[PDB]
Protein backbone atom coordinates (compact mmCIF):
# COMPACT_ATOMS: atom_id res chain seq x y z
CA UNK A 1 0.00 0.00 0.00
CA UNK A 2 1.35 3.44 -0.60
CA UNK A 3 -0.49 5.22 1.51
CA UNK A 4 -2.34 4.72 4.51
CA UNK A 5 -6.44 5.34 4.82
CA UNK A 6 -8.25 3.70 7.50
CA UNK A 7 -5.54 3.17 11.02
CA UNK A 8 -5.22 2.08 13.92
CA UNK A 9 -3.09 3.44 16.43
CA UNK A 10 -1.26 3.05 19.59
CA UNK A 11 -0.50 -1.17 20.61
CA UNK A 12 1.00 -0.94 23.92
CA UNK A 13 2.80 -3.83 25.52
CA UNK A 14 5.02 -5.16 28.52
CA UNK A 15 6.36 -8.47 29.58
CA UNK A 16 5.81 -9.41 33.72
CA UNK A 17 6.87 -12.56 35.74
CA UNK A 18 4.68 -15.25 34.10
CA UNK A 19 3.57 -13.95 30.59
CA UNK A 20 2.85 -10.56 29.01
CA UNK A 21 0.20 -8.12 28.34
CA UNK A 22 -1.22 -6.28 25.37
CA UNK A 23 -4.09 -3.88 24.73
CA UNK A 24 -5.11 -1.71 21.80
CA UNK A 25 -8.14 0.65 21.36
CA UNK A 26 -10.95 -0.43 18.79
CA UNK A 27 -10.95 2.83 17.01
CA UNK A 28 -10.34 2.97 13.11
CA UNK A 29 -9.86 6.80 11.63
CA UNK A 30 -10.14 7.89 8.42
CA UNK A 31 -7.68 10.85 8.63
CA UNK A 32 -9.61 12.71 11.50
CA UNK A 33 -12.69 10.86 11.20
CA UNK A 34 -13.17 8.37 13.80
CA UNK A 35 -14.98 6.44 11.68
CA UNK A 36 -15.12 2.46 12.67
CA UNK A 37 -15.36 1.97 16.38
CA UNK A 38 -16.00 -1.44 16.43
CA UNK A 39 -12.40 -2.12 15.26
CA UNK A 40 -10.43 -5.41 16.96
CA UNK A 41 -6.87 -4.96 16.74
CA UNK A 42 -5.73 -8.02 19.14
CA UNK A 43 -5.70 -11.26 17.34
CA UNK A 44 -5.00 -14.14 18.94
CA UNK A 45 -3.53 -16.58 17.58
CA UNK A 46 -3.64 -20.28 18.96
CA UNK A 47 -4.12 -20.25 22.92
CA UNK A 48 -0.63 -18.59 23.21
CA UNK A 49 0.14 -15.38 21.16
CA UNK A 50 -2.15 -12.20 20.46
CA UNK A 51 -0.87 -10.11 17.71
CA UNK A 52 -1.74 -6.04 18.24
CA UNK A 53 -1.53 -3.91 14.70
CA UNK A 54 -1.57 -0.58 13.90
CA UNK A 55 -1.46 1.48 10.74
CA UNK A 56 -3.29 0.76 7.90
CA UNK A 57 -6.76 -1.38 8.37
CA UNK A 58 -7.02 -2.67 5.42
CA UNK A 59 -3.30 -4.14 5.63
CA UNK A 60 -4.59 -5.60 9.01
CA UNK A 61 -7.19 -7.33 7.72
CA UNK A 62 -4.83 -9.42 5.42
CA UNK A 63 -2.30 -10.17 7.99
CA UNK A 64 -5.53 -11.58 9.82
CA UNK A 65 -5.83 -14.51 6.42
CA UNK A 66 -2.59 -14.69 6.60
CA UNK A 67 -2.28 -15.65 10.32
CA UNK A 68 -6.01 -17.91 9.96
CA UNK A 69 -4.19 -19.83 7.38
CA UNK A 70 -1.17 -20.22 9.05
CA UNK A 71 -3.22 -21.87 11.78
CA UNK A 72 -5.24 -23.99 9.07
CA UNK A 73 -1.91 -25.17 7.47
CA UNK A 74 0.26 -26.11 10.58
CA UNK A 75 -2.72 -28.39 11.38
CA UNK A 76 -1.97 -30.07 7.77
CA UNK A 77 -0.44 -33.87 8.18
CA UNK A 78 0.22 -33.02 11.84
CA UNK A 79 -1.04 -34.94 14.23
CA UNK A 80 0.45 -32.95 16.66
CA UNK A 81 -0.85 -29.35 15.96
CA UNK A 82 -2.68 -29.48 19.26
CA UNK A 83 0.48 -30.39 21.38
CA UNK A 84 4.38 -29.94 20.62
CA UNK A 85 3.79 -29.11 16.77
CA UNK A 86 1.01 -26.13 17.70
CA UNK A 87 2.46 -22.85 16.59
CA UNK A 88 4.82 -20.63 18.74
CA UNK A 89 4.80 -16.86 18.69
CA UNK A 90 8.58 -17.09 17.73
CA UNK A 91 7.44 -18.71 14.91
CA UNK A 92 4.77 -16.27 14.11
CA UNK A 93 6.85 -13.78 14.52
CA UNK A 94 9.56 -14.77 12.16
CA UNK A 95 7.15 -15.43 9.36
CA UNK A 96 5.58 -11.81 9.63
CA UNK A 97 8.90 -10.49 9.90
CA UNK A 98 9.87 -12.23 6.88
CA UNK A 99 6.39 -10.83 5.15
CA UNK A 100 7.03 -7.50 6.18
CA UNK A 101 10.95 -6.92 5.04
CA UNK A 102 9.99 -8.83 1.64
CA UNK A 103 6.90 -6.34 1.04
CA UNK A 104 9.24 -3.37 1.79
CA UNK A 105 12.04 -4.64 -0.60
CA UNK A 106 9.15 -4.60 -3.27
CA UNK A 107 8.74 -1.62 -2.52
CA UNK A 108 4.59 -2.10 -1.96
CA UNK A 109 5.02 -2.75 2.05
CA UNK A 110 2.64 -3.54 4.58
CA UNK A 111 1.52 -0.12 5.97
CA UNK A 112 1.53 -1.33 9.77
CA UNK A 113 3.61 -2.13 13.00
CA UNK A 114 2.98 -4.92 14.82
CA UNK A 115 3.60 -6.67 18.07
CA UNK A 116 3.49 -10.08 18.82
CA UNK A 117 2.92 -11.41 22.43
CA UNK A 118 3.31 -14.73 23.63
CA UNK A 119 4.90 -17.42 26.07
CA UNK A 120 6.79 -20.02 24.57
CA UNK A 121 6.05 -23.63 25.24
CA UNK A 122 9.12 -23.97 27.38
CA UNK A 123 7.31 -20.96 29.62
CA UNK A 124 9.71 -18.02 28.10
CA UNK A 125 8.05 -14.40 27.80
CA UNK A 126 8.11 -13.58 23.97
CA UNK A 127 7.46 -9.79 22.84
CA UNK A 128 8.82 -8.42 19.71
CA UNK A 129 8.15 -5.60 17.16
CA UNK A 130 8.32 -5.31 13.37
CA UNK A 131 7.03 -2.67 11.52
CA UNK A 132 6.55 -1.58 7.30
CA UNK A 133 10.39 -1.29 6.60
CA UNK A 134 10.86 -4.98 8.23
CA UNK A 135 13.14 -3.56 11.44
CA UNK A 136 12.71 -5.41 14.57
CA UNK A 137 13.49 -5.55 17.83
CA UNK A 138 12.77 -6.50 21.51
CA UNK A 139 12.41 -4.89 24.80
CA UNK A 140 10.41 -5.50 27.98
CA UNK A 141 8.21 -3.07 26.91
CA UNK A 142 7.40 -1.84 23.63
CA UNK A 143 4.90 0.08 21.80
CA UNK A 144 3.57 1.82 18.37
CA UNK A 145 3.12 4.95 17.55
CA UNK A 146 2.23 7.56 20.07
CA UNK A 147 3.03 4.68 22.84
CA UNK A 148 6.03 4.92 22.02
CA UNK A 149 6.37 8.31 23.22
CA UNK A 150 3.85 8.27 26.13
CA UNK A 151 3.29 4.41 26.93
CA UNK A 152 6.83 3.74 27.42
CA UNK A 153 8.22 5.93 29.56
CA UNK A 154 5.40 4.77 32.23
CA UNK A 155 5.60 1.36 31.77
CA UNK A 156 9.84 1.44 31.80
CA UNK A 157 8.94 2.79 35.71
CA UNK A 158 8.05 -0.47 36.30
CA UNK A 159 10.31 -2.39 34.04
CA UNK A 160 13.55 -0.25 33.25
CA UNK A 161 15.13 -3.73 32.77
CA UNK A 162 15.44 -7.38 32.97
CA UNK A 163 15.78 -8.01 36.36
CA UNK A 164 12.71 -6.24 37.61
CA UNK A 165 10.57 -9.19 34.86
CA UNK A 166 10.19 -11.35 37.30
CA UNK A 167 9.74 -8.82 40.47
CA UNK A 168 6.72 -7.45 38.15
CA UNK A 169 3.00 -9.19 39.01
CA UNK A 170 0.47 -9.13 36.73
CA UNK A 171 -1.89 -6.77 39.26
CA UNK A 172 0.96 -4.14 38.66
CA UNK A 173 1.46 -5.30 35.03
CA UNK A 174 -2.29 -4.82 33.94
CA UNK A 175 -2.95 -1.69 36.14
CA UNK A 176 0.44 -0.05 34.82
CA UNK A 177 -0.98 -0.60 30.75
CA UNK A 178 -4.74 0.72 31.91
CA UNK A 179 -3.05 3.83 33.11
CA UNK A 180 -1.16 4.17 29.39
CA UNK A 181 -4.54 4.01 27.75
CA UNK A 182 -6.06 6.62 30.09
CA UNK A 183 -2.83 8.71 29.30
CA UNK A 184 -2.78 8.23 25.41
CA UNK A 185 -6.30 8.45 25.66
CA UNK A 186 -6.05 12.43 27.37
CA UNK A 187 -3.21 12.99 24.49
CA UNK A 188 -3.53 10.74 21.13
CA UNK A 189 -5.91 12.47 18.77
CA UNK A 190 -6.92 9.77 16.91
CA UNK A 191 -7.64 7.65 19.84
CA UNK A 192 -10.40 5.59 21.31
CA UNK A 193 -12.01 5.54 25.08
CA UNK A 194 -12.61 1.76 24.21
CA UNK A 195 -10.10 -1.00 24.26
CA UNK A 196 -9.13 -4.28 24.15
CA UNK A 197 -6.42 -6.11 26.60
CA UNK A 198 -4.84 -9.40 26.55
CA UNK A 199 -3.02 -11.69 29.09
CA UNK A 200 -1.19 -14.25 28.35
CA UNK A 201 0.11 -16.33 31.34
CA UNK A 202 1.98 -19.60 31.76
CA UNK A 203 -0.39 -20.84 34.09
CA UNK A 204 -3.59 -19.24 33.34
CA UNK A 205 -3.18 -19.03 29.80
CA UNK A 206 -4.73 -16.23 27.19
CA UNK A 207 -7.00 -14.44 29.02
CA UNK A 208 -8.80 -11.93 26.15
CA UNK A 209 -10.70 -8.74 27.29
CA UNK A 210 -12.87 -7.03 25.53
CA UNK A 211 -14.82 -4.01 26.14
CA UNK A 212 -12.99 -2.10 28.57
CA UNK A 213 -12.98 1.73 28.88
CA UNK A 214 -11.03 4.31 30.19
CA UNK A 215 -12.10 4.89 34.18
CA UNK A 216 -10.83 7.39 36.71
CA UNK A 217 -10.46 10.43 34.82
CA UNK A 218 -9.99 13.93 35.93
CA UNK A 219 -11.45 17.03 34.41
CA UNK A 220 -12.67 18.45 37.55
CA UNK A 221 -9.77 21.15 37.15
CA UNK A 222 -10.87 22.42 33.89
CA UNK A 223 -13.75 24.65 35.53
CA UNK A 224 -10.82 26.51 36.89
CA UNK A 225 -9.49 27.47 33.40
CA UNK A 226 -10.60 31.21 32.15
CA UNK A 227 -8.99 32.18 28.59
CA UNK A 228 -5.53 32.12 27.77
CA UNK A 229 -3.80 34.53 29.56
CA UNK A 230 -5.11 37.50 31.23
CA UNK A 231 -9.18 36.77 31.02
CA UNK A 232 -10.40 36.47 34.69
CA UNK A 233 -13.97 35.64 33.67
CA UNK B 1 -6.30 -52.51 -34.51
CA UNK B 2 -4.58 -53.25 -31.07
CA UNK B 3 -3.13 -51.47 -28.41
CA UNK B 4 -5.65 -48.87 -27.26
CA UNK B 5 -4.41 -49.71 -23.90
CA UNK B 6 -1.45 -48.41 -23.99
CA UNK B 7 -1.40 -44.63 -24.21
CA UNK B 8 -3.83 -42.35 -21.93
CA UNK B 9 -6.06 -40.22 -23.64
CA UNK B 10 -7.50 -43.09 -26.52
CA UNK B 11 -10.81 -44.49 -26.79
CA UNK B 12 -11.29 -48.04 -27.86
CA UNK B 13 -13.25 -49.36 -30.34
CA UNK B 14 -15.73 -50.03 -27.63
CA UNK B 15 -15.83 -46.76 -26.28
CA UNK B 16 -13.85 -46.71 -23.26
CA UNK B 17 -10.06 -45.52 -21.47
CA UNK B 18 -8.15 -48.85 -20.56
CA UNK B 19 -5.87 -46.92 -18.61
CA UNK B 20 -8.21 -45.44 -16.81
CA UNK B 21 -9.64 -49.32 -16.12
CA UNK B 22 -6.09 -50.57 -15.15
CA UNK B 23 -6.18 -47.28 -12.59
CA UNK B 24 -8.79 -49.35 -10.68
CA UNK B 25 -6.85 -51.95 -10.36
CA UNK B 26 -4.38 -50.42 -8.71
CA UNK B 27 -7.22 -49.32 -6.56
CA UNK B 28 -8.52 -52.42 -5.98
CA UNK B 29 -5.17 -53.60 -4.95
CA UNK B 30 -5.42 -51.09 -2.02
CA UNK B 31 -6.50 -51.70 1.28
CA UNK B 32 -9.84 -51.14 2.74
CA UNK B 33 -11.32 -47.61 3.45
CA UNK B 34 -14.77 -46.31 3.90
CA UNK B 35 -17.08 -43.49 4.48
CA UNK B 36 -20.60 -43.36 6.94
CA UNK B 37 -22.66 -40.41 6.61
CA UNK B 38 -24.27 -39.79 9.90
CA UNK B 39 -27.44 -37.79 10.47
CA UNK B 40 -25.46 -34.82 11.50
CA UNK B 41 -21.79 -35.35 10.65
CA UNK B 42 -19.39 -38.37 8.74
CA UNK B 43 -17.07 -40.96 9.83
CA UNK B 44 -14.32 -42.27 7.98
CA UNK B 45 -11.85 -45.15 8.58
CA UNK B 46 -9.58 -47.70 7.07
CA UNK B 47 -7.30 -50.19 7.61
CA UNK B 48 -3.76 -50.05 8.00
CA UNK B 49 -1.55 -53.26 7.31
CA UNK B 50 0.99 -53.75 9.88
CA UNK B 51 3.92 -54.95 7.51
CA UNK B 52 6.49 -55.43 10.29
CA UNK B 53 6.90 -54.91 14.07
CA UNK B 54 9.42 -52.30 13.30
CA UNK B 55 6.69 -49.77 12.66
CA UNK B 56 5.53 -47.13 14.65
CA UNK B 57 2.00 -47.28 15.74
CA UNK B 58 0.07 -44.78 15.71
CA UNK B 59 2.24 -42.99 13.28
CA UNK B 60 1.66 -43.28 10.04
CA UNK B 61 -1.34 -41.48 9.66
CA UNK B 62 -3.23 -41.91 6.23
CA UNK B 63 -6.45 -39.74 6.55
CA UNK B 64 -6.04 -36.27 5.65
CA UNK B 65 -8.02 -33.52 6.48
CA UNK B 66 -8.83 -30.25 4.24
CA UNK B 67 -9.70 -26.54 5.22
CA UNK B 68 -11.13 -27.24 8.82
CA UNK B 69 -14.21 -29.16 7.78
CA UNK B 70 -13.50 -31.98 5.19
CA UNK B 71 -11.84 -35.30 6.00
CA UNK B 72 -10.61 -37.50 2.62
CA UNK B 73 -9.14 -41.19 2.77
CA UNK B 74 -8.24 -42.62 0.35
CA UNK B 75 -7.57 -46.58 -0.96
CA UNK B 76 -4.91 -47.07 -4.14
CA UNK B 77 -1.80 -45.35 -4.62
CA UNK B 78 -1.00 -43.24 -1.36
CA UNK B 79 1.29 -40.96 -2.81
CA UNK B 80 -1.09 -39.78 -5.85
CA UNK B 81 -3.76 -39.56 -2.95
CA UNK B 82 -1.79 -37.20 -1.01
CA UNK B 83 -0.80 -35.13 -4.02
CA UNK B 84 -5.03 -35.20 -4.94
CA UNK B 85 -5.06 -33.83 -1.13
CA UNK B 86 -2.23 -30.66 -1.88
CA UNK B 87 -4.39 -29.97 -4.91
CA UNK B 88 -7.73 -30.09 -3.17
CA UNK B 89 -5.81 -27.84 0.36
CA UNK B 90 -4.95 -24.56 -2.93
CA UNK B 91 -8.30 -25.59 -4.46
CA UNK B 92 -10.47 -24.53 -0.70
CA UNK B 93 -7.85 -22.01 -0.13
CA UNK B 94 -8.38 -20.43 -3.20
CA UNK B 95 -12.18 -20.43 -2.89
CA UNK B 96 -12.19 -19.14 0.46
CA UNK B 97 -10.03 -16.76 0.08
CA UNK B 98 -12.16 -15.09 -2.15
CA UNK B 99 -15.70 -16.08 -1.36
CA UNK B 100 -14.82 -16.30 2.82
CA UNK B 101 -16.45 -18.42 3.15
CA UNK B 102 -14.94 -22.16 3.52
CA UNK B 103 -15.50 -24.22 0.54
CA UNK B 104 -19.18 -25.99 0.84
CA UNK B 105 -18.45 -30.09 0.19
CA UNK B 106 -20.69 -30.34 -3.63
CA UNK B 107 -18.54 -27.63 -4.69
CA UNK B 108 -14.83 -29.29 -3.28
CA UNK B 109 -15.96 -32.35 -5.22
CA UNK B 110 -16.39 -30.95 -8.13
CA UNK B 111 -13.11 -29.48 -7.98
CA UNK B 112 -11.52 -32.97 -7.16
CA UNK B 113 -14.00 -33.99 -10.20
CA UNK B 114 -12.52 -31.71 -12.37
CA UNK B 115 -8.62 -32.47 -11.75
CA UNK B 116 -9.05 -35.67 -11.89
CA UNK B 117 -10.79 -36.09 -15.56
CA UNK B 118 -8.44 -33.88 -16.59
CA UNK B 119 -6.04 -36.33 -15.91
CA UNK B 120 -7.63 -38.54 -18.51
CA UNK B 121 -8.04 -36.53 -21.21
CA UNK B 122 -3.93 -36.32 -22.69
CA UNK B 123 -1.68 -39.17 -23.23
CA UNK B 124 1.40 -37.02 -21.24
CA UNK B 125 0.21 -37.65 -17.96
CA UNK B 126 -1.36 -40.70 -16.02
CA UNK B 127 -4.71 -41.14 -14.31
CA UNK B 128 -5.01 -41.02 -10.85
CA UNK B 129 -3.99 -44.64 -8.97
CA UNK B 130 -6.82 -43.62 -6.39
CA UNK B 131 -10.47 -44.01 -4.93
CA UNK B 132 -10.93 -41.21 -2.33
CA UNK B 133 -13.40 -40.86 -0.37
CA UNK B 134 -14.46 -37.50 1.46
CA UNK B 135 -16.82 -35.11 3.08
CA UNK B 136 -17.52 -32.75 5.68
CA UNK B 137 -20.20 -30.20 7.27
CA UNK B 138 -21.60 -27.47 5.22
CA UNK B 139 -24.35 -25.09 5.54
CA UNK B 140 -26.12 -27.03 4.14
MG1 LIG C 1 2.70 3.00 10.74
MG1 LIG D 1 3.54 -24.25 7.21
MG1 LIG E 1 6.96 -15.98 2.53
MG1 LIG F 1 -9.25 16.97 39.14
Amino acid sequence: TQQPIVTGTSVISMKYDNGVIIAADNLGSYGSLLRFNGVERLIPVGDNTVVGISGDISDMQHIERLLKDLVTENAYDNPLADAEEALEPSYIFEYLATVMYQRRSKMNPLWNAIIVAGVQSNGDQFLRYVNLLGVTYSSPTLATGFGAHMANPLLRKVVDRESDIPKTTVQVAEEAIVNAMRVLYYRDARSSRNFSLAIIDKNTGLTFKKNLQVENMKWDFAKDIKGYGTQKI
Amino acid sequence: GTGYDLSNSVFSPDGRNFQVEYAVKAVENGTTSIGIKCNDGVVFAVEKLITSKLLVPQKNVKIQVVDRHIGCVYSGLIPDGRHLVNRGREEAASFKKLYKTPIPIPAFADRLGQYVQAHTLYNSVRPFGVSTIFGGVDKN
